[PDB]
Order: structure tokens, then sequence, then C-alpha cells
């Protein structure tokens, strides 16, 4: 309650480790935990953080707030203060917290907190009323269906869109229990992912050049002599990397590192260059630190980047600008590429708007030799503004192009890598099906009995997200509608009633999450799941270091680990085949005998490439099996970067700091295979938008909103300070609308139409906009459209739209900041 | 024992009509280690104080990780040199992009019509780098 | 200065093996002036102390208007004689109905395995009648 003070943890309160639940980079907390009516004192060695608070603390002595304290009540009753603060000593964040992971102390549950609305039970919507259910009627209704679809239909039936991701909603332990049960168990291959439509990979062509989009270390950051960052908005979106290793380097602290590794070669001051249509606020803070003569912007045109890597590329050979010994030693097809790709600067400079001086400038600091001889060392870093970008396949083939020919992979400083969003923890068996399938596309189109969202809210995040949500609303209806004839039915009759209703039209739709979330609005089971700290839970960062987090507390309710959810499910499916007298189907629900998070590690991370083991694809690779908790804890928040190449009980996890540093890569040869990468344009989808609409649409991330905001909505300060997704606007062009910050505008084309709160930025272009993605209040994702790449891909960052004032809305304007987010 | 609220004490800082419109004064509260600004904005807020409503003033130390913040007259804001954080002083110290998860603290000024004084009271909000405001 | 927390005493009861189940012990925590009583439920519930996690103790001073409160064994609940709030021994005071806004303030027992002792430390909820537990 009191805003002015804190409770101190005691010297010997209980001291967990805790990765942040959130971003790729993965930093790392500790979390103390006492009861709630001790406290330590201010004299350094009488509590646990060993600081003096007897008098005032100087900068960059702690991070700590009341948002980073919290009083939880556990399942026996007893309440206990709880302090989760960044660890001083970890390696990837140095006792940095971002906005985000500050919080986590107020995003644990609790009963009267920011995690009050937490599911702590089934919920069932009983035809015409939100109730609480049993799990076991909830694994009848579930499980029994489930089971009539695959008795009736074959796996075909039944839909999942799941997480693949890391950290709290995702890790090893979970994406093998969800993998397990979808592919090995149902065996249905109608599985997208929780951020794109299919089941598929944001980077194929990197990978089948033989380039893993995680090849480097963090401590590359600080050795490089230039960072591309490209697509990307790391500042706001991989916060602690930028500021904890990319910073340090612009500002000169890591020099002296460089020359003691390196003593024969110039290390001149690093430059940093951003390829991005929108000045953001990294551009802005690179600027503030390095000057603007260190910067170099790339203010391309949306969906520019092919034509950009290829007029680069182009001009690179033409220069000699390459490593011609390592083309030779370690690629394929670069002559080839040469031909296909070649674009001059003035036909690149026409398409992305860019001035020619400004593309020679990029070369010149990236990838003409150094005096001492040697190529800079240029670090490629990319991420959504690509991944999303137009035609993710090709802009992949025409960067990963530049990057070999130019050697900036396998050498230290460099690495062209994704900078990533969630943390990463992927451990599952293989895809079952044999083609891609546009999991959206087919829902809409009336396919499948039964669909789980679990841990991710597509209502708020797919791409065309208003076809999908009228579509999932409808045939949730004729289900509802159904089920509203039943009294006193059975289970098993009900399952027959909602079967039945799946056949004209209908759609069964379960969610598995911490909160009900718009997905509410449609969902007629819901599943209470667990976060970091509740449970046990592994993961890795960007630079594929691997943590425990360390369970500290007890979830809501009768949640539970999403992995024993998959058990559970696994096993109530098992039962009934038992019971049916089919041998063969229950042992298909077999090795789901899980007690602990623990279990699914064991079973999943550690058996991947084992004899006896089933095929698996995991992260930790074939040594996966050397990582156990134990060995994680003695590690600490700095882990062991993946994969392990040994281990002993006198030398701990050894691990792998860069990848291809010995020019072997992922091929069937062990070279680098360069590709072709042609620039078609916009696609026709896209082009027509274009057409009609005045706007450029991009979007994405704002610093302090995570993800849909399953948190940040129940978060005062948050609600105060975006009460409405918000769309950055060319100040001329709001004078033009009459519109100014605080009102209110529908966003609108062919798609969809959705609202936003107008927030002018001078930064902006004219005839460009930039708003909040996945967001509570106004979802972006209606304007986006239905087109993809090859691999079912989607053009995320590519839609236009018109833009009409709805009105003022004045206690906005009461209430909210809209002055300039670019710091100068 | 007794007692759930902590003992500020009572500063004079200025009187208000000494004050210019978008000029910072500089002082210390709730003891010389916890400096802070006051500033005459030059139109109303809530909770502005003095003749005009629109006197405010905070705790300049970020509530990140501490560093002092400078107050930026053309923006009327403080800007924090240490990872970037921006707070509106027209906003109760709203922060508008950066790393804290605390607003800016404000010091809690009574205006005295009498006298034309402000006198800091208290602080809304835990200043960095302390168990207490008050230590 | 620095202190968030009440002191409370460490006052001992009795040692656990001496309670026969569902026959209240009575004392006083954490003064005098505070009627408590002990009891051993005889099946564990959650936060329950003692060998058989069973023992639990609260303030007996109803949470509406104070009157002490009387243990009644056949329902292992605690009856107000004022307004007849009854609230339940084996749900941490949870009130099965009647006129408070605040469950039955729990006595905080540790119980040392070593010695069998239980020992009053601390209280959850806060006893009628008092602006703190610890006067
Ligand atoms: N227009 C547009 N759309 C986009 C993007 C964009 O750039 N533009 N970005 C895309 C990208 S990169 C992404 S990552 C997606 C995100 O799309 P989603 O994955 O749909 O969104 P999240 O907010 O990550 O979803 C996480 C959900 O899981 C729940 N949750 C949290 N922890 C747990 C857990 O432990 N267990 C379970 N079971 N649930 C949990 C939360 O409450 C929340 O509902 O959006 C995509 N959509
Ligand atoms: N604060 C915060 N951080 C997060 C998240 C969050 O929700 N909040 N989510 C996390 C996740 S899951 C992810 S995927 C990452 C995403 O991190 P980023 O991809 O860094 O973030 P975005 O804001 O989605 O997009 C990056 C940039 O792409 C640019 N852009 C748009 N179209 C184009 C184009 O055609 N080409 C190029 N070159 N650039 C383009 C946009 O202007 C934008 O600045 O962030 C993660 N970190
Ligand atoms: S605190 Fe969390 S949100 Fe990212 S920058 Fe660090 S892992
Ligand atoms: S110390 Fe102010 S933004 Fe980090
Ligand atoms: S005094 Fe106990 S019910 Fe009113
Ligand atoms: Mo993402
Ligand atoms: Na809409």
């Amino acid at each position: 309650a009191p805003n002015d003070r804190i409770t101190l943890p005691p010297a010997n309160a209980q001291r967990t480790n805790m990765t942040c639940h959130f971003c790729i980079v993965g930093c790392g907390y500790h979390v103390y935990k006492w009861p709630e009516l001790q406290e330590g004192g201010r004299a350094p060695e009488q509590n646990a953080l060993g600081l003096d608070f007897r008098k005032q603390l100087p900068p960059l002595a702690v991070t700590l707030t009341p948002a980073m304290t919290n009083v939880v009540t556990e399942h026996d009753g007893r309440r206990y203060d709880i302090m989760v603060v960044p660890d001083k000593a970890c390696v990837v964040n140095s006792g940095l917290s971002s906005t985000r992971g500050g919080k986590m102390a107020s995003y644990m549950y609790t009963p009267t907190g920011d995690g009050k609305q937490r599911l702590k039970a089934p919920r069932l919507y009983a035809a015409d009323q939100w109730v609480d259910t049993t799990w076991d009627h909830a694994m009848a209704l579930y499980a029994g269906l489930i089971k009539k679809t695959l008795d009736k239909d074959g796996p075909q039936g039944v839909f999942f869109s799941c997480f693949d991701h890391g950290g709290a909603g995702g890790g090893f332990e979970n994406t093998w229990g969800t993998g397990k049960l979808m592919f090995s168990a149902i065996q249905t291959p109608m599985v997208r992912i929780h951020n794109r439509p299919a089941y598929n990979s944001e980077c194929h062509a990197t990978r089948e050049m033989g380039i893993g989009e995680l090849n480097n270390a963090y401590e590359d950051a600080q050795l490089a002599d230039v960072i591309w960052s490209i697509g990307n908005n790391p500042y706001e979106s991989q916060t602690n990397y930028f500021l904890n290793h990319w910073l340090p380097n612009l500002q000169g602290a890591t020099t002296s590192k460089k020359k003691e590794r390196f003593p024969n070669e110039n290390f001149p001051q690093a430059r940093i260059i951003f390829v991005d249509p929108r000045e953001t606020p990294s551009v802005a803070i690179a600027r503030h630190v390095a000057g603007n003569d260190r910067v170099l912007h790339l203010a391309i045109e949306p969906g520019t980047d092919t034509a950009l890597f290829n007029g680069l590329f182009t001009y690179v050979v033409e220069q000699g600008w390459i490593d011609k010994p390592f083309i030779e030693a370690h690629t394929k097809g670069f002559d080839d590429a040469v031909k296909t790709n070649r674009l001059s600067l003035d036909e690149c400079s026409n398409i992305t708007g860019v001035p020619v001086d400004m593309l020679k400038r990029a070369a010149e600091w990236s990838y003409k030799p150094k005096a001492s001889g040697q190529a800079p060392r240029t670090m490629h870093a990319y991420e959504k503004g690509i991944i999303w970008g137009n035609d993710n396949y090709v802009i992949q083939s025409a960067l990963l192009d530049l990057v070999i020919a130019t050697h900036n992979v396998g050498r230290r400083g460099t690495g062209c890598v994704r900078m990533g969003g969630h943390q990463e923890g992927y451990t599952r068996p293989p895809y079952p099906g044999d083609k891609k399938i546009y999991i959206d596309q087919e829902l809409i189109k009336g396919k499948g009995r039964i669909m789980t969202w679990w841990g991710c809210n597509n209502f708020q995040t797919s791409n065309n997200a208003q076809a999908l949500r009228e579509a999932i609303l409808q045939r949730s209806a004729i289900v509802k509608q159904a089920m509203q004839k039943a009294r006193g039915a059975t289970t098993e009759e009900m399952v027959d009633v909602i079967y039945e209703a799946t056949q004209n039209g209908g759609l069964f739709v379960t969610s598995i999450n911490l909160y009900p979330t718009k997905l509410a609005e449609a969902a007629h089971l819901m599943l209470p799941a667990a976060h970091p700290g509740e449970m046990n839970l592994t993961s890795m960062n960007g630079e594929r270091r691997i943590r425990l987090s360390e369970k500290f507390m007890d979830p809501p309710g009768t949640a539970m680990a999403d992995c024993l959810i998959a058990a559970r499910i696994a096993n109530a499916l098992r039962d009934m085949y038992q019971k049916d007298g089919k041998a063969e189907m229950a042992a298909q629900f077999e090795g789901f005998d899980w007690k602990t998070e623990e279990d699914a590690f064991n079973d999943g991370f550690r058996r991947a490439g084992q004899p006896g083991a089933p095929a698996i694809d995991s992260q930790g690779g074939s040594t996966g099996h050397l990582v156990t908790y134990d060995r994680l804890r003695k590690s600490g928040n700095n882990g062991v970067q993946l994969p392990v190449v040994s281990w002993d009980e006198s030398k701990g996890l050894v691990g792998t700091e860069m990848l291809y540093t010995e020019g072997k890569f992922d091929t069937d040869d062990g070279k680098a295979h360069f590709k072709p990468a042609p620039w078609n344009g916009l696609p026709a989808t896209v082009q027509q938008q274009k057409d009609k609409y005045r706007f450029w649409l991009n979007n994405g991330r704002n610093n302090e909103v995570w993800q849909t905001a399953y948190h940040d909505q129940y978060n005062s300060l948050m609600q105060e300070r975006y009460p409405m997704a918000y769309i950055e606007m060319n100040p001329d062009d709001c004078k033009q609308l009459d519109v100014t910050g605080g009102d209110i505008v529908e966003v609108y084309n062919d798609f969809g139409s959705t609202f936003a709160m107008v927030y002018p930025v001078a930064e902006i272009k004219r005839g460009q906009t930039f708003m909040l993605f996945g967001y509570v209040n106004g979802i972006q994702g209606d304007v986006t459209t239905d087109w993809t790449d090859r691999n079912i891909i989607p053009y995320y960052k590519g839609t236009w739209g018109d833009i009409r004032k709805v009105g003022s809305m004045e206690e906005f304007k009461r209430t909210v900041s809209f002055k300039s987010r670019r710091f100068a | 024992a007794g007692r759930t609220t902590l003992q500020y004490p009572a500063t004079q800082v200025s009187v208000a009509k000494n004050l210019k419109a978008n000029e910072p004064v500089s002082f210390t509260y709730p003891d010389t280690s916890s400096p802070c600004v006051a500033v005459k904005l030059g139109s109303p807020v809530p909770g502005g104080v003095g003749p005009n409503n629109d006197i405010v003033a905070y705790s300049v130390l970020c509530t990140h990780m501490g560093f002092p913040t400078s107050y930026d007259k053309s923006s009327k804001t403080f800007k924090c040199p240490g990872h970037f954080t921006e707070f509106d002083a027209e906003k109760a110290g709203q922060m508008i992009c950066g790393q804290a998860t605390e607003n800016l603290p404000r010091v809690l000024l009574r205006y005295d019509e009498a006298s034309d004084a402000l006198t800091a009271v208290g602080v809304d909000g835990l200043i960095y780098g302390r168990q207490a405001n008050v230590i």
C-alpha cells in the first residue's frame, strides 16, 4: 500500500535464481523470499542485498522499486515477502533490469495484486454462462472430444495454435510436453505456432544456406567494428543486450579487449547502421551516445530490404571488398548469386530511396578492408522488420549472401543473427505432416472440430485478425447454441452434442492460459497454467545461454505447468482408450508418467540423440543429457551456452561461444550456400492496398508494453500511460486530418477496421504511421493482409490503409503524455 | 510505535512569486543527499500549486538506477543520462519512455497564500536508493 | 526508524505433545489483554503445525465488535455471542456466516522438532480493538 518505503530482505532470506520471464535477452535475476513479518536491517551485513541503506545510495548501486516487491500467499495460507531484482554478477545484464523484467514481482500471482484475475481452475462456457468446472470434467469433455475426433475423423480434426518459444509460457519442458502430445500421441499436423499461421520457421533461408540464426555470443557485439540492426528496434525490443553490450562498444569501453585479442588489427571507433523505414528510439539513442557521424540510418522504403542487400552485395563484389579465399574454400553458389542478384547503386537508390552516398558509406564502414588489412568485424543483427517483411525467404537470401561473401560469420565480433523475440527453448518430435498448412485459413474455411490456443492469443496477434475473429466467434456460437438444448446430459452425451454441432459448422475452442484474455469471447473451455517461479523452467537467450529458473512459490489455485497439462491430457486419452479396449491407440498415449516438470526435461531435452530415443529436434543437440537441474543451479544465472561440449564435477558445464568458427556449415557438404534473391516489388495483395489507401500501417513494439499486454492490462501505471493502442503519425498529416494527441481514429482497409489513439511524432514520414501491435484496446492486426511467403510467413509489416477521425478523448488528453519518445 | 507514516520535515523552498515560468529551482528534501527541483510551468496542471496552480516539484534522482536527471526547458521533462529514461513534469512524473518501473517522485508542496511560501512537506513515490524516503 | 514490521514477542505456549485432540488451550498474545486459543484439530490442515500438522491458533476476539468468542468442540468453530458471527478453525478463521469483514486472526506458531515447543511469534490479521497488533 504505502508508496514511500520497502521491506528489506533479511540477511538469511531464501534466494533463488530467475531468468526474466520476457524477452530474448534472458537477463538474470534473484528472487528473495521471506516471511511477511520479518525484515532486514539497513546495515549492509544485515540485509540480503549487502547494500548500505543507512545513507543515500549512489547511482548504479541498485535497481529497487516497489514494483519489484510483493507479498504472496501460498497454498498453506502463509504470507511471504518477495523481491525480484537483477543479478549484478550475471554476464548477460550485469545487474540491469528493463522496465518489463522490472515488473516481475508485481506480475507474480497474488490474490489482491495485478495477478488477481489469474485462472485458478477450469472454466466452462455452459452454453449461456461462464462457470467453474472440475479438472476431471474438463478432461472428460476435452479428451472425450479429441478421442471422438480421432476415432471418426483421425488427427486432421484436432487443431492447435501453440507456443514454440522459451521463457514464460514456453521452454524445454513445455515445448516437449506439448510437442509429444500433439505430434507423437495425437499425431495431428493441424498445428500452427504462436506468431505464425503454419508449422514453419522464421529462418528457412539462413538455415538452408547452412547458418542457424543464433550463431554468436553477446560478447561478439562488444568486439564488433560495426553493428547492423536490420528491421529491429533493440533499445525497446532487446533492451539490455543493447545497453550492456552494444553501447559499451559505441562508447569505446571495449577497445582494450579487441586490441588484446587481436594485437595486429586496427580498431576504429565503433559505428552502427540501422535499416528501418522508421526513425526509432534506438536510432535517436545511438546518435546521442555515438554522435551523428557514427550512426547511419538507412530509412528505406517499406519492403525494399532485398533491393538494399542486392545493391550492397553487388557493390562489395565490384569493389573486391569480399573474402575470396573464404568463398573459394567454404561456399557454393557465389558466381551464380553475383549474376542473379546484380543491381547497380543507382537502381538500388531509386528502389530504396536511400541516396547513393549513404549506400557507399555503409559499405565503406562495413566491408572495405581496414588499414591493417583485415575486413571490419561487422555483426549483422536482424528481427521482425525483415522476418515479417516483404518475402521472408528472399530477404534472408539477399542478406546472407552479403554476409557470407564478406566473411561475417564465424569470426569474433561478427555473426548474422536474429536478435530474437521471446527466449528460446525448443525440444519437440518432428512435425508429422509432409506439407505446410495455413491453419487460420483452414479454420476460416470451416475445418476442424476442436481448436486449442495454448499460451497464445491470435485474436490479438494473427495476421488478417478480423477475418479470423469473425469466423471463430461464429463457429463458437454454433457450439454454444447446440449446448443450449441439453439438460441433465452426461459428459459423454455432451461430447456427442458438441461433436454434432461441429458437423454443422461449429468449433469447440479451448484456451490454456494464465488469464481469460479476449479468447474468452469465443472459448468454451479454459485451463489454468503456471509460469516460471510457480514451476521450474529452462530456456536459453539469444546467445544460446541455457538457465534454470527455480520454483519459489505455489501457482494460483490448481494452475499447472503446461507440460503437466499435456501429461494430464495424454493420460486421460490413454485411460479412455484402455477402457474402450483399444490397446494400440492406448499405447500412442504412453510416456507421460510425469510428476514434475523435471520429468519432462529428462524425457525430452535430455534424451535427444541418445540410444533407444525417438527422433527429437532440440536446441540442446545430442549433448543435452549433460545438462541437469542440479548442474544448472551450480552454474547460476550464467548457465552455459549451448551446445555443451563437456561436463565434469570439477569444471562444470562447458559450452560453445560462437558457431561456424572453423568454416563448417550445417549443409550436406559443410559449405555455406549462396542463394538467388529476386526483386519483385511488393506482393500484389499488399500493392493493391497501397494503390487504394494513403498510409503505410507499420506496426510493432513499445518499450514499456509486453506483447498482448496480458499482465500490463491489469497494471494501473501501464493503463494510465497507454489506455489505448497508439498510432504514431506525422504532425503535418495530423493537421490535415484535424487530429492531435489523444484523439481517437479509425484505421481501415479492405481487410478490416480498428481504432487507435493519435500520437503525433515529428520523426514519422509523411504518408507513414506506426501502430502498437497486439494490444488489448485497438487490435492492429485487423488491417494486416493474408499474404504470406512461400513458407507461410506473413508480411505483417506490409499493409496500407486510410485513417478517419472518431473524436477527441479529453480524458486521454488529461492523463497521457504525448511527448517525444526519441531521446535527445 | 503506533506510527504508520514517515516523519517528513517541513522545509521552506522559496516564495512562489520569486519563481519565473519554466526556470527550475534546486533544493534538497528531505535531507541534503536528496536533490530536488521546483518549477513554475506557466499553465495549470493537476495538483499544481501556487497562484497559477502550475508549480510542481520532483526528486531528480532517476528511479531506474539513480543518476541525477536534468530538467529540459524545451520539453518540460526530466531526462536521465544513464539509460535514457524521460519523465513528464506536466503529468506527475509519468515515464514517457525508459527503463524505470516508478514515476519520478513528486515533492509535495504546501502553498500559503498568507506569506506566499512554498514549503516541502512530503514525497509521493519512493526516492531512488533508499529504504524509506526519510533516512 | 527503518522498520516496517511490528516488534512481536516470542511467547512459549506449550509443547505440542501435551495438547489433546480438540481440547483448546488458552493463552495471551502478544500481551495479557489479547486472549488466544491453540487447538490440536486431529487432522492436518493447511498451515497447521506440530507433529501431525494439525495445530492452529487464533485471537479469540471477534473481528466484528470484539466480544471474546468461544470455541465449539463439536463443530471446530469460534462463535460470537454478540451478533452471531461464526469462524472456521479448520479454514484459517474463514467466516462461515456473520457480520465481520475480517477472518479471525491467526497466531503464528513456530514448532521446534528438537524441543517439541510451540512458540507464538506473530499474528496474521489485525486483532479487534487495536491500531496495531503490538500496542
Ligand atoms: N501486426 C502484427 N502482428 C504480430 C506481430 C507484429 O509484429 N505485427 N508480431 C508477431 C510476433 S513476433 C509474435 S511473438 C506474436 C505474439 O502473439 P501471441 O503469442 O498470441 O501473444 P503473446 O502475448 O506472446 O501470447 C502469450 C499468451 O500466453 C499466456 N501465457 C503467459 N505465460 C503463460 C504460460 O506459462 N502458460 C500458458 N499456457 N499461457 C501463458 C498469456 O496470458 C497470453 O495470452 O504476435 C505476432 N503478431
Ligand atoms: N518492449 C518489448 N520488447 C519485446 C516485445 C514486446 O512485446 N515488448 N516482444 C518481443 C518479440 S516476441 C519480438 S518478435 C521482438 C521484436 O523486436 P523487433 O523486430 O525489434 O520489433 P518490431 O517493433 O516488431 O519491429 C522492428 C522494426 O521493424 C521496422 N520495419 C517495419 N517494416 C520494415 C521493413 O519493411 N523493413 C525493415 N527493414 N524494417 C521494417 C519497424 O519500423 C520497427 O522499428 O521483440 C521482443 N521484445
Ligand atoms: S529484463 Fe527482461 S524484458 Fe528483456 S531486456 Fe532483460 S530479458
Ligand atoms: S539510471 Fe536513469 S534510465 Fe537507468
Ligand atoms: S461482536 Fe461478534 S458478531 Fe458482532
Ligand atoms: Mo515474436
Ligand atoms: Na475490426
